[PDB]
């Protein structure tokens, strides 16, 4: 490394691996963390937590008007109270895709997402991509998703600077008569949540 | 701070590699779980970090180069490894030695430890969480509905202030309360709560577009001055 | 462009690495060398880039991570394979194949030609150089002396505006004449000379920081509205 | 590497130095160059230009006060009547440093700078850190440079965003009476005429 040039160099992922070992040894060591400790937030994100949570909130506003009135308005309220609540989602707003507004939801200056309601984002949300071009050309990036909104449409980007965080609720697609609520979860997706796809009509 | 974190409204990071969700993997390597582990374990006892703010910062810092290139979990071990080292949790030089025993010793074998009652600790931050939502006892400058004129600032420290948003037009959309202001926060200066709004600009003022487009931002009454 | 490149005003970059002069060597790679040949050499023939406008583009377009890594010299070889392909000089398939050969056989051998004539039209663009200065019938919009503001505007193409300089006021502090557009000319979308304008502006405007410092950028006529 | 991160994985600089003969190989065998263009072009930028010629300008200018206020008034003329003129070099102007106002070049959007005057750029002018503060904070930079202005001296930062270039012309220090033209451009530094030192008295 010439060390007029040392930036241009970025550590190696066996840096960072080697750093998160000597982080968890060290604190392991002087009593700050144990195995056990570590291990249940793992399970926690990996696991415990998913978009399933959202998908029986968007079936539940589909099934149940009054249910839908009060989700939107006071998402945290009714939110809490079906015990989606936690680290990270301690302020979910719900934020309604209609025939001529559609949300999609962004962190820009990182990757913030209600991780009690949805689980962990999407590996695209996090990246630079998504998260610089949403904000200013949202019909080109939605595009890419295979959403290909009218002109007519408008779109509201929801970019996520303080602790609020946002989920969209879909629009229920049509040919879905006689499909019980459970039926209806089972077909909202984790992208439709984000704003960047709507629900196929099954 | 102006930093390579802010991406909002740059060019040039290309296409978006779109996965389908069922494909879209949380975890590849073990080190990334462990990341999520120190993140959270140290969080719930205020190690290093209270909540958002310290952690957000430490990453705002990497390196450029780094910030691009150590995938996304790389993040929150930087700013663990920072904020733990600033506060005097571990130290440097410690720290450096420990991590060359892992580098050249991968295989290294990890000290184990049962704590049920950090568990049960780690489990009521996680179930709890942090909110940042307090009182103060002055009123808000600005109302829903009201044309705002954003700051032009700069911030050498934490803000939560995206370039794309400063020296625009808005209009408040909602007050949501008084919030743990970012920008002290992030360095350890006092919660400082500050009113937080909602606020919506038109895509014709970002960009000089011609869309029917817009963006909500959350903004505290500092970024912001009357019109 | 929105890009990587324009870093005026961004944070986290760190303490410049001082070196004295004496000790500030040019190239420490043969192939640093031979991109300066490739650049000027293709230049002076019109192949690729006509001018200075095709280059800055072709490097303003790399992937943020190879900006950031590859080397000063990286970024000429970048430019070179991009606007060579993209006016149909080199083929893509080939300059890959080839690129590969050597990748996989380092010291695979170059062609060696003589081509005295070459040289000497070579050093006619090194020392009569490629001024963008012309003529045109209209007169300038602004003038010395005259308080401007810049546009909102945000080209997802070339453009020698520069983000921090965007939506604020300077004055106007000499009419240079009408330079070749680069925000065409980059595009191979015609010379389409415009007047070109030095601005001063003051670091209070720029920043809202105190100190007296102010910032001379050149800007071309359509960056800029009257007050 | 996983095809969601490709964005991570920069290019090696083996990649660059193998790029950079495959263009040299199929351009000199497609007959667009030759051995002898490159090199002529090598030999220039590293051997024949250099800061020795703004060094000649700035102590013409300390020695002869009609010479120096001709180049100040239009040093465009003046420069290629004195042969310093050619490519990156077609329209050089002179900004004078004088007790209250200082001069700091940068080319924030890339690495302009006067290579017939000149000859080529610092390592550090072409880089980020430079790049990015020095126009915000361009004090602090200074500083880094071992040049610490008071708060009374103005500083005009110049950015190279046009093809018009900018040569600092730094004061003559003290202690040079009696001191030739040829000795005074010995004491002209690169770094003099870019903006980042004063000349220290010998
Ligand atoms: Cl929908
Ligand atoms: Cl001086
Ligand atoms: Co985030
Ligand atoms: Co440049
Ligand atoms: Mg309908
Ligand atoms: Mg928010
Ligand atoms: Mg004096
Ligand atoms: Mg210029």
């Amino acid at each position: 490394i010439d060390p007029r040039f040392p930036h241009h160099h970025p550590r190696p992922q066996s840096f960072w691996e080697a750093r998160a070992k000597a982080l968890e040894s060290l604190l392991i060591e002087k009593g700050h963390l144990s195995s056990d400790a570590i291990e249940r937030v793992i399970k926690h994100y990996e696991h415990e937590l998913g978009p399933m949570n959202g998908a029986k909130v968007v079936a539940k506003a589909w099934t149940d008007p009054a249910f839908k009135q009060r989700l939107l308005e006071d998402s945290e309220t009714v939110l809490r109270e079906l015990g989606y609540y936690g680290l990270q989602g301690e302020h979910i707003r719900v934020v309604e895709n209609t025939d001529t507004v559609h949300n999609v939801v962004v962190c820009t200056l990182c990757s913030c997402y209600p991780w009690p309601l949805l689980g962990l984002p999407p590996s695209w949300y996090k990246e630079p991509a998504y998260r610089a071009r949403v904000v200013k050309e949202p019909r080109q990036v939605l595009k890419e998703f295979g959403l290909d909104l009218p002109d007519s449409v408008e779109i509201r980007v929801w970019d996520s600077s303080s602790e609020i965080r946002f989920m969209v609720l879909p629009q229920r697609p049509e040919g879905t008569e006689g499909v019980t609520e459970e039926e209806l979860a089972k077909l909202v997706t984790r992208d439709s949540m984000i704003g960047v796809a709507k629900i196929e009509p099954p | 701070m102006n930093g390579i974190h802010d991406v909002g409204g740059m060019d040039g990071f290309g296409k978006v590699m779109y996965v389908k969700e069922e494909e879209d993997i949380y975890f590849t390597h073990d080190w990334e779980r462990l990341a999520f582990g120190l993140v959270a374990g140290c969080m719930a006892q205020g190690l290093g970090m209270k909540a958002f703010d310290e952690f957000r910062i430490g990453i705002e810092l990497m390196r450029p180069v780094d910030y691009l290139t150590s995938s996304y979990y790389g993040h929150w071990i930087a700013t663990v490894a920072y904020n733990l080292v600033d506060t005097g949790v571990l130290d440097e030089k410690e720290l450096e030695e420990r991590t060359e025993v892992f580098l050249k010793k991968p295989d290294t074998k990890i000290p184990r430890r049962e704590d049920p009652a950090l568990v049960k600790l780690v489990e009521k931050a996680l179930y709890d969480g942090l909110s940042p939502l307090r009182e103060i006892s002055a009123s808000p400058r600005f109302k829903v509905g009201e044309r705002i004129k954003t700051k032009n600032i700069h911030p050498t420290g934490h803000t939560r202030f995206p370039r794309y948003a400063r020296v625009k037009y808005g209009v408040i959309d909602e007050v949501y309360g008084a919030h743990v202001f970012p920008d002290d926060a992030a360095h350890r200066k006092g919660e400082n709560p500050q009113y937080l709004y909602r606020v919506r600009f038109e895509a014709e003022e970002l960009w000089g577009y011609k869309q029917k487009d817009s963006v909500y931002i959350d903004l505290w009454e500092s970024y912001m001055e009357p019109v």
